[PDB]
């Protein structure tokens, strides 16, 4: 569930942000959304340590 | 940038690490009569890589 989360960005899915918004910013907000889901993909590895 | 330039006579790639330079000149590039030197394409099959 924590894949449907927007971290910011417009939505939570990927390619509508690709195929909307410019390169300049769409970088960022999927550099955002990216690094959020990592952030609780470290989490989760954390609590089956 | 998407546009008409931008997109069929000289693309820019996201990452360029640069810029561009311009400035005016309405004296050189203009004549008493018409100045009709300068062509640029707006029609294309599809889009033009940068």
């Amino acid at each position: 569930k924590q894949l449907s989360s927007k971290f910011g960005a417009i939505s939570s899915v990927l390619n509508d942000i690709f195929s909307r918004l410019d390169p300049p910013e769409a970088e960022v907000q999927i550099d955002r959304l990216i690094t959020g889901r990592l952030q609780s993909l470290q989490t989760y590895v954390t609590q089956q340590l | 940038q998407t546009g008409n330039i931008a997109d069929y006579n000289y693309k820019l790639p996201d990452d360029f690490t640069g810029c561009v330079i311009a400035w005016n000149s309405n004296k050189l590039d203009s004549k008493v009569s018409g100045n009709y030197n300068y062509l640029y394409r707006l029609f294309r099959k599809s889009n033009l890589k940068p």
